[PDB]
RNA sequence: UUUCGGGGGUACUCGAGUGGCGAACGGGUGAGUAACACGUGGGUGAUCUGCCCUGCACUUUGGGAUAAGCCUGGGAAACUGGGUCUAAUACCGAAUACACCCUGCUGGUCGCAUGGCCUGGUAGGGGAAAGCUUUUGCGGUGUGGGAUGGGCCCGCGGCCUAUCAGCUUGUUGGUGGGGUGAUGGCCUACCAAGGCGACGACGGGUAGCCGGCCUGAGAGGGUGACCGGCCACACUGGGACUGAGAUACGGCCCAGACUCCUACGGGAGGCAGCAGUGGGGAAUAUUGCACAAUGGGCGCAAGCCUGAUGCAGCGACGCCGC
């Protein structure tokens, strides 16, 4: 069975994953049919990106997600869109963007005078 | 590691003063040791090596780190000389010293290594830290009343602050506008000799 | 020999081999009889021997003893041989 | 409301089998001719254009091709050992 | 329930057993291999594909056993014989299917020649299935189509040696058979006498191949450690079986070498898995922790298994930083 797995990357302490499509018989770090997202749990809101169209296609042909990938698919709403039960609502908690360095620089300059 | 032995030795050997206000170098401007007066043979390699030693003993950077800097500077799309000089000038300890907060580069490095500073709101104790555009370097509150910073903040009449930096607060904040260009660096020696040496 | 599933599989593979051997031997016997009947040169005995053998062939294909392509090849050969005679 | 009981397969465009033009150098086997093909690549190091020769075995049923005829071939599945080409037609006789 | 020896039931649960799935993945090594092994690009009108997804049609009917259990025999052991007895989604007979397979006739159409397609039409014959469970319920059979994983064939590309010039007789081709998932001297009978080679056949030596790595201004030279893909092998040499799939590492059979047990009749074993030991050597580590994360197998699920993996220990061995 073709499956939607998570392959591990990054260094020792920091696991960063790629949401790949691969046969169940291949090893974890083996060749991948497709890369359709990434998942970084080390971040505080744990960045998640999933290519919705490719995910829909691969679920349509019958690829089986693993449990973590199923959880991610439920989070992004792709799983529900594939099934159709509640609708496809984006529960994705995106990371809050950081203020620019220039903003803080000008703020410090203004605070000085 | 770090160079720890006497400082004027290097200045006497290299024929120029690197600290800036050293009376021992003025008293004897010739190389140290028994044969510090013997006439020397002239060779391009000697001059290039002496220039490199001047550069890497002014800033207190060891040879491997200096070679890494040179490779980085050559890789960049500018020209090698000023690129290397700007990479050297962007080190945190050099920024601290050039901001007038340290009389000598050695004590600037000592202060940085002891975690007396705080860059962009996060404690940084790494002299080789490179400083980008729009960085705010602050002294942590615990060390504001210390003797070194006390005497640093009431003798702000020494060497002028370069253009690319600006001490802006009564608490001696440091603001970095842009990485220095060759015109504003105001450093001894000649970068072209170093470029020649490392191309050998 | 070292792992329980291996020993159980030894026994089960043996029993499967016995069954497959029986089915294959029966198919071979039927085909051989049909070939002899064709060699004799009569049509009717060849005809319903071909029918019985073809039924045996595809019904052994259903059991998984032989691949369906093999059964199809054998049936085609037997029918063509009968037609030639 | 019921789906179709037959689902036609999605059509796949046919592939392009390789073709060649050569000269007959042997017709001593039945239904088989030997064709010589020429290839002109460039030397990977010195850059000069090099002309190289190769022999293939083709299949013609009636054997209308004599020795010295310029012929046309198209690849095919292995018809025997070493036989992988099919004669299309005789481009010119000689 | 009891004399405290225990006795019955339950089916929560579960040793052993039958049955299914897995065990062909994952992990190791580089001996062999100068080859369609590998890299790159094609072809398959010459082909298979369990589990998975999705249409359609079914899921009818009957039967004979056997493991386990109990009784008993043989042997030192390994293990093994007999009697009786019992169940199934185990095994077997039949009906139905006309979507499928085979054959005869026949229409149209596309070609790239055999041929392919229109589930073309038509006549004859034929091919299956299994139930369990009250709970988010799981399954069985045929068949259409996807997806995945392959098989086979071919162009081109990457070593050294004529102080290795002839090599080949299933060898080159055809026909009819056989065989295979499939084409094919793959095998076979007969027929013909071809095929390859200085554009280096046939021999000899060496070698896993590649993405890459090091060096260099570049071209080029050297190399294939880690990581990633493919290949080959699993004490040595053969062989098939089961299966959707087999170089079957922790399967089987035989032969051999070696190690071990023996009542001398006979039996057992395979670290190039993870640690570890001896030896060789200039030289290379812990008989560690956990399934917490990721991947995998089984299970409806809870769950179980995983020396894969995630970590830790040792060694300035390397890079980087202080």
């Amino acid at each position: 069975a073709v499956k939607i797995k998570l392959t591990r990357l990054g260094k020792i302490r920091n696991p960063q994953y790629r949401i790949i499509v691969a046969d169940a018989r291949t090893r974890r770090d083996g060749r991948a049919i497709e890369v359709i997202g990434r998942y970084h749990p080390k971040e505080e809101p744990s960045l998640i990106q999933i290519d919705s169209e490719r995910a829909q296609y691969w679920l349509g042909v019958g690829a089986q997600p693993t449990e973590p990938v199923l959880a991610l698919l439920k989070i992004t709403g792709d799983w529900q869109k594939f099934k159709g039960l509640p609708g496809a609502e984006g529960t994705l908690k995106v990371k809050e963007p950081k203020p620019s360095k220039l903003d803080l620089f000008n703020a410090a300059l203004a605070e000085a005078e | 590691a770090r160079y720890t032995g006497p400082a004027t030795r290097k200045s006497r050997r290299l024929g120029v003063d690197l600290v800036g206000g050293d009376q021992s170098f003025e008293k004897r401007p010739y190389p140290p040791g028994q044969h510090g007066r013997a006439r020397i043979k002239e060779s391009e390699y000697r001059q290039q090596l002496q220039e490199k030693q001047k550069a890497r003993f002014s800033y207190g950077v060891m040879e491997k780190q200096f070679r890494r800097y040179y490779e980085e500077a050559n890789r960049q799309p500018g020209k090698t000389g000023d690129n290397l000089l700007r990479i050297l000038e962007s080190r945190l300890d050099n920024v601290v010293y050039r901001a007038g907060l340290a009389r000598t580069r050695r004590m600037a490095r000592q202060l940085v290594s002891h975690g007396h500073f705080l860059v962009n709101g996060v404690k940084v104790d790494i002299p080789s830290y490179r400083v980008s555009q729009y960085d705010i370097i602050d002294v942590k509150e615990k060390s504001l009343n210390t003797l070194p910073f006390q005497i640093a903040r009431e003798t702000a009449g020494e060497r002028p602050i370069p253009s690319w930096l600006q001490v802006v607060g009564e608490r001696q904040r440091i603001l970095v506008h842009q990485l220095p260009e060759r015109a504003q660096i105001d450093v001894p020696l000649t970068e072209q000799l170093i470029v020649e040496l490392y191309s050998k | 020999a070292n792992i329980k599933s291996q020993i159980k599989r030894i026994r089960t593979n043996e029993r499967r081999r016995l069954r497959n051997q029986s089915v294959k031997s029966s198919l071979r016997t039927a085909i051989r009889g049909f070939r002899e009947a064709v060699d004799a040169g009569d049509k009717d005995k060849a005809s319903e021997l071909l029918h019985a053998t073809s039924r045996k062939l595809d019904k052994a294909a259903s059991k998984g003893v032989i691949h369906p392509n093999q059964a199809a090849n054998k049936k085609s050969a037997l029918a063509l041989a009968l037609n030639k005679l | 409301q019921k789906g179709p009981k037959y689902t036609p397969a999605a059509e796949k465009p046919r592939g392009r089998r390789k073709t060649a033009i050569g000269y007959v150098v042997s017709d001593k086997m039945q239904k088989t001719i030997v064709v010589e093909l020429e290839d002109r690549k460039s030397h990977p190091l010195y850059g000069k254009i090099i002309r190289t020769t190769k022999k293939v075995k083709a299949h013609d049923e009636n054997g209308e091709a004599g020795i010295g005829d310029r012929v046309s071939l198209m690849e095919t599945r292995p018809l025997s050992a070493t036989k992988r080409w099919r004669l299309v037609e005789i481009l010119e006789k000689a």
